[PDB]
């Protein structure tokens, strides 16, 4: 894939917006174009942006922030109350960057996406069974999120789990 | 997840007390039956391919309409998904058998499975029939050792 | 538990129990009777173990019970000895489970923040827990004492 | 601010072989922040990789 | 998020009009109280550990059952979660006090908190008792400037 | 707002307001009366500023209101003057709020592709905004003129 | 080994060996003499086991040695017996290690697509390994037969 | 510093400094003279402040210098007072910089693990820094006292 | 990155000493010229599009061979990359003008630019010519106040 | 990483032969020394904080220059990183002791440590002196059981 496609996909996956709609990360884009940084580094550059906190944390509960983080960086949804609660505690006690770093450093991210692929959703049971505490619940939640992907749901996070 | 020993520990911790004589008796009872359950689980692990083949054969001889076009098990992909689900049930029944508790089935398997099957159009009673067929196949080899865990799965689906 | 740890190890790789995990489970199931004996001995003598540990810890660091200490007063001293009793109960729980997951889930997760906010001196807790370790090692044979010392040392190490 | 460029060869022995191109993962040089130096150092060691070179440009 | 000035700007913009005399008086009142509000916020920030210590003590002296086994604050982990939630309440109350507006509490705190507590079994009345204890502890230190924000959290929780 | 930006930074890092954030907020609150004075002067003279800005921009570019021009016609010239009034109001908002957020959410996010679809010539808009800036600086003192010119120049730069 | 896996689990969490992992390692060290005896018996009778297993496999599936079979010809039959020797050696490695990693890295990882490219019938390999199971069990005692058949079962399950 | 924080924020968004960032930098530059005089007062009386803060802290907690205490001994007490001098110099760095980045980079990042390992009681350090803040406020006017107290309180908050 | 004040702080910290009279005088000098440097930065920011426009005009009039086919500026893409590089240089020179220190230019512009330009085939002498032309335009717009940082970029590239 | 058993397995696999009598003797001696190695490893685990404390104390008493301003161990961060490195060395020596082989030290500690220390300016001889101090402290507790692994670390750094 070319850098143009990867950039467009990165902005679509992480910020749910088209590159023309944003103020693009010029220097990170040029570093990715020069091979200085990997796709994963551009992804954390996107997650680290102020626009990410304005989009996904400013007017949202920490449960919603956690669901946003999982959808953007893992390609799935939190399945259990333990996983969701741990991530919420990370956002609330360490900040958003530490929680996003936890998601990107997690073995799930290396296994699914490595260092050179934009994250995506995979509605297969192999996606969840070894990885998730409740694989069937993880499938249901991820499939619901995919089915209405345009929407930013307002149903409480702990209602779903 | 839990096993029987952790369940006893959590109960006693809920009352916030040290283990009493009854708790020690109930945990040595679990230690007593561990060898039989280990042997049965090892037998199931050793013959998983044969058990899966025979169970799928039994299910689709009972309900051949699944294999016909328009059936939920008609394609290479959906047939593979069906046998993979039965393999999941077998493996998690093995986990429950070693653990001595059905909880691993409760969160790992049953939690969200009915929603999955209704959203996918998978026929739930046919899956219960397949689980019962696998229960009979496994029983024929290991005795009645896994009947409770397979019955738990079937009743949770039903 | 030991069994639960093996099952999650197997489940993570989406496979059946390996020969190694089977050996692990069989070893735990064989050790069960010795584990029950050690846990019973610790649970029956819990009161004197905790009392002697508190005595040793307070003589070692009398600043805890001096005015301005964290354990000063009858209520705070009772809280301190209650925490020692808690940790002994979790040591028995961990001896029974054959691993340290009950200890972590009931007593260690959050304890750093709890004692940091409350200004409880963790080194003093560690002195108390080491005292309880010697108190119980007196009650146990060499092998049983070695078995329980693993969990006592685990609690101490998880403190710092 | 300081950053590190690290050159590592990570073999793919533990994994099975795949028809997909994988040479970019095996041998690489990447730019990282200092706060990330320890996590990726340990991550490379976990995977059986060998650290070939470390540089700090300044 | 929203503070008082952005609230006034949003109102006038939705009416599609420039600021008038009344809006300027309102924003000047905000600028007038701002310095006292920063003093209160800085005092809360500097003494946050003491505030949490006193308020947790007050809560768990009022309700000793929470700490005993079976209580929702019985473990090191559940106690740490409880004091963490009080820390959240104080931090976001300080944010709201600086902003001069409670919308940050509605968005970041209250929305979904009732469902979180119901899902986990946190006793909401006892949490409101803790918020009230915090309100008293903080009022003993800064005066009555943060009373409305704690009252907002308490009304939202109940 | 300056306060909103500082609080959002603190919240994203899960911390209380830092000494630097507190100093930022204190500076903004101290500047409040000057900000309100400048904004009040700009709001009282909105009609004069917009009327002069439109005159200057149409004098510099008569092609806009000529046949075939973007603003040609009563309704289109009305929309052009209305946009100038919008940007002046947004500049007053930025002056009061101490940052550029109100100007961003209300009028600058999407204005570029909006003006691109409608074939609105952005150099002409910039000329109108510079005319409004000069009309305003005529009404304000040098310090007040500099304060308002910060946000006027921000709008100009964001257009280009 | 069991030691290697325990150390890797400890390194995954940046900690020292837990009481559970120490128990696992102690169990591996205790079972050393039995493992060494089983491996020695399997290694001494290697030629006997390979000949018996190959004969049984070829008799059960004569089409493998029939004209046009994957093992037709003395060179291809020799390579078949050589593969059986390889897998028996791997079973001895697994017995000695206490885990299945030597089997996986040396022979199991990559054998599936290897046999797909070579068109080797995997049911044939499975029957050959089962034949080696019976031959080995005939030379070991019941307990030793079970211990080695754990790894024989692992290989058989991995092939399918 | 204050300038570095604004420039990093602008650079992350790949833009020039916003009007709000310009006001932040301008307010820092205006505050420069009072920051310089506050830091000059703090630096010129560093020995007096550290001596008085050490005296107050050791009177409040005599157990630190009692036998078995962390600060017991001439070397440990002296280098405790050295730590207090370090923290006062870091507070002066904060007063000059206009933010807390020098304090975090030089003294705060890692101090929790350091003090946890070396048995250094954080409440004692907090009492020392509180005494230092009082000594500084005695030398400063009320406004300057609040200016320095911002950074003193930040250091205390990082400790707890 | 580093500004002048943080540079002085780090110099004093390397010796483990409090600020002396010399260090306070350097800090006072830095604060003394801060307002003029802010004014120059604001003037540059208000005119960035023009400055870049006639800077590119000067570069490509002094060397028209760059735009002609075969040149490193010959395409819409490579022309836009050239203009983006020059805008980078202007923005970072403005940053260093505010900071009073060339640290940001070294660590985030000059560092690695030489080998990047050789690996790309970018003509470094022509880039230096562009930086000098942009120095001339900026000096005509604000004076000699920003010359040093442009010379720093030019020397680091050359 | 690989332990002693796996090392013997790999050596037998290199020439593709079954274990000989000497291989079984090596395995038997490893199993014989395993119990004492486990005792030493548990001893180090139980005393890691103290071992670390007197190891760092020895290193910085021998070399006070490191802690002074301008030294590589002068800051809170840099001292913490130094002690963290020492804890790394201790833990991986314990892993090597349990495994009975030095592969873990070679692949997870020494691999890339020259380059890292030279890039950051860490004094390698001083790190070696600290490792020697840690070796002496450990030998004071468990005897000569683990000198080989600390010597391996020192010589891999020296
Ligand atoms: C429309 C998509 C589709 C495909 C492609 C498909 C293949 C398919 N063939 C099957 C059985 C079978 N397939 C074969 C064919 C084999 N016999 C010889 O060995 C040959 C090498 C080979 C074919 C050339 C045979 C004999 C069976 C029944 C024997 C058994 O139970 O395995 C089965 C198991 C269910 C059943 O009993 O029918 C499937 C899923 N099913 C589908 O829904
Ligand atoms: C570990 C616990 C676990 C279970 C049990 C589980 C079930 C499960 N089955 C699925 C699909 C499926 N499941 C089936 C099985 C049905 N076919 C019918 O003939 C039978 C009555 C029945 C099986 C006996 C089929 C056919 C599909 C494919 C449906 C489709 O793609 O439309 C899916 C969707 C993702 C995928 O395609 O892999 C899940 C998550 N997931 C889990 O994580
Ligand atoms: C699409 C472009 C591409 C190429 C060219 C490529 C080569 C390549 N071969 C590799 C491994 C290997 N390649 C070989 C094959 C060689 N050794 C034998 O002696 C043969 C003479 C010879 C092949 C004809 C072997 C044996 C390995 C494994 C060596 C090891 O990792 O220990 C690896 C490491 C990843 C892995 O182990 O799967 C790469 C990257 N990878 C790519 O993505
Ligand atoms: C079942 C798991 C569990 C644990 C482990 C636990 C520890 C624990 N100890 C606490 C307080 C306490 N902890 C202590 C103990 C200290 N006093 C001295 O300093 C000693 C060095 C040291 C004990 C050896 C004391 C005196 C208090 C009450 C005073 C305070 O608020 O700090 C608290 C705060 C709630 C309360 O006041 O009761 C918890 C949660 N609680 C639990 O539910
Ligand atoms: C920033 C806004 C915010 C809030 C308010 C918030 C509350 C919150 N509290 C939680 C758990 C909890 N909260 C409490 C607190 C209760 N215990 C009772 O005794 C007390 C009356 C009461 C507190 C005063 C407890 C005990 C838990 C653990 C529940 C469990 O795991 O069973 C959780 C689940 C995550 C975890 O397990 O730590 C959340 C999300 N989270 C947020 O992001
Ligand atoms: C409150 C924030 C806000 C802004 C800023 C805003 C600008 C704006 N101006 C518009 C149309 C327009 N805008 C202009 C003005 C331009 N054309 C002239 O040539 C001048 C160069 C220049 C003005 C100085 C014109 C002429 C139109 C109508 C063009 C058409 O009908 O396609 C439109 C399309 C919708 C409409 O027709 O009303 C928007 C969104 N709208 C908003 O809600
Ligand atoms: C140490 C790990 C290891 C393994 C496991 C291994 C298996 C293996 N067997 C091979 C060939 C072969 N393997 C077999 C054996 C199979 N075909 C028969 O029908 C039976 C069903 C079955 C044995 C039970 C045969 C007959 C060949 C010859 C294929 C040919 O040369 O065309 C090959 C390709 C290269 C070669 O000719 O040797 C490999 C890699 N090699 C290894 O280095
Ligand atoms: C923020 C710090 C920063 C700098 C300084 C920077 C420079 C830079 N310029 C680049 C490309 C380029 N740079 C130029 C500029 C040259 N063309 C010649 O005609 C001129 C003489 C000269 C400019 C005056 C050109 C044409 C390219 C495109 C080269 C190509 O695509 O082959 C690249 C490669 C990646 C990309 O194209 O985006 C970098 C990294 N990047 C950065 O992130
Ligand atoms: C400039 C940045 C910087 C800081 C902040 C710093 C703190 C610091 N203090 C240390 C030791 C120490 N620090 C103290 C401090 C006292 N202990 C008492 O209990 C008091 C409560 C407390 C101070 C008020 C003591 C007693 C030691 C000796 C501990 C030992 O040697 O075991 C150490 C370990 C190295 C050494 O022994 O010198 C550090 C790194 N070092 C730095 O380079
Ligand atoms: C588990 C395997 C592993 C090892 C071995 C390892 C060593 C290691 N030490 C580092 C820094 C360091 N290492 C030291 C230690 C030195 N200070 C001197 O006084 C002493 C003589 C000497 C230690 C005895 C220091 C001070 C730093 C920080 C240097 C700096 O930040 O500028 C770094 C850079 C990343 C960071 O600072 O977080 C690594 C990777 N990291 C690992 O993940």
């Amino acid at each position: 894939a070319s850098v143009d496609q990867i950039l467009r996909a990165s902005y679509r996956q992480i910020l749910e917006k088209e590159p023309q709609e944003l103020q693009r990360l010029s220097v990170a884009e040029s570093q990715l174009r020069n091979g200085e940084i990997s796709v994963k580094e551009f992804i954390r550059a996107l997650g680290y942006s102020e626009i990410y906190a304005k989009f996904f944390l400013a007017r949202w509960y920490n449960g919603k922030v956690a669901e946003f983080n999982f959808k953007h960086f893992l390609g799935r949804q939190p399945a259990s109350a333990t996983e969701l609660g741990s991530h919420i505690t990370l956002i609330g006690t360490k900040g958003l960057k530490v929680a996003i770093d936890t998601l990107l450093a997690s073995q799930e991210y290396q296994d699914n996406f490595g260092d050179d692929t934009v994250p995506y959703y995979r509605l297969q049971a192999e996606r969840y069974v070894g990885t998730t505490d409740a694989p069937s619940r993880a499938y249901v939640l991820a499939r619901s999120r995919v089915q209405t992907a345009l929407n930013k749901p307002t149903v409480p996070s702990y209602s779903l789990v | 997840m839990l096993d029987a020993v952790t369940k006893i520990i959590n109960r006693t911790d809920a009352e916030g007390r040290y283990f009493a004589s009854k708790d020690f008796d109930e945990v040595t009872r679990f230690f007593a039956t561990g060898e039989a359950r280990l042997r049965a689980a090892s037998t199931i692990s050793a013959n998983a391919a044969s058990i899966l083949r025979e169970s799928a054969a039994a299910l689709f001889t009972e309900q051949p309409d699944l294999l016909r076009p328009g059936g939920n098990a008609y394609t290479s992909r959906r047939y593979a998904a069906c046998v993979r689900d039965m393999e999941y049930f077998l493996r998690y029944a093995t986990y429950a058998l070693v653990a001595g508790d059905t909880s691993v089935i409760d969160e790992r398997v049953l939690n969200g499975l009915k929603e999955t099957y209704m959203s996918l159009g998978v026929p739930i009673p046919s899956t219960v029939a397949g689980v019962t067929a696998m229960k009979g196949v496994v029983a024929s080899m290991i005795g009645s050792e896994a009947n409770v865990y397979f019955d738990h799965i079937a009743k949770g689906l039903s | 538990s030991a069994i639960t740890k093996a099952i999650l190890n197997a489940d993570a790789e989406a496979r059946y129990l390996s020969p190694g995990e089977i050996d692990v489970v069989r070893g735990y199931l064989a050790s069960g009777e010795r584990r029950v004996r050690v846990a019973r001995v610790l649970s029956d003598n819990a009161l004197r173990i905790v009392r002697g540990a508190g005595d040793t810890m307070f003589q070692k660091r009398p600043d805890l019970v001096a005015p301005g200490g964290n354990a000063y007063g009858e209520v705070r001293t009772a809280k301190c000895l209650r925490d020692l009793d808690y940790f002994l109960r979790l040591v028995t729980y961990g001896v029974l489970a054959g691993d340290t997951s009950p200890i972590d889930e009931i007593g260690l997760i959050g304890i750093k923040e709890t004692y940091s906010l409350l200004e409880v001196p963790v080194p003093g807790v560690i002195d108390g827990i080491k005292a309880a370790k010697q108190q119980a090692a007196a009650l146990l044979s060499s092998e049983d004492a070695a078995e329980a010392s693993f969990y006592f040392d685990y609690v101490i190490s998880a403190m710092s | 601010a300081r950053t590190i460029s690290i050159t590592a060869c990570v073999p793919r022995r533990t994994k099975s072989v795949g028809a997909s191109r994988e040479i970019q993962n095996v041998y690489f040089t990447k730019r990282i922040s200092f706060d990330q130096f320890t996590p990726e150092y340990q991550r490379i060691h976990r995977q059986g990789g060998t650290i070939l070179n470390v540089q700090c440009m300044g």
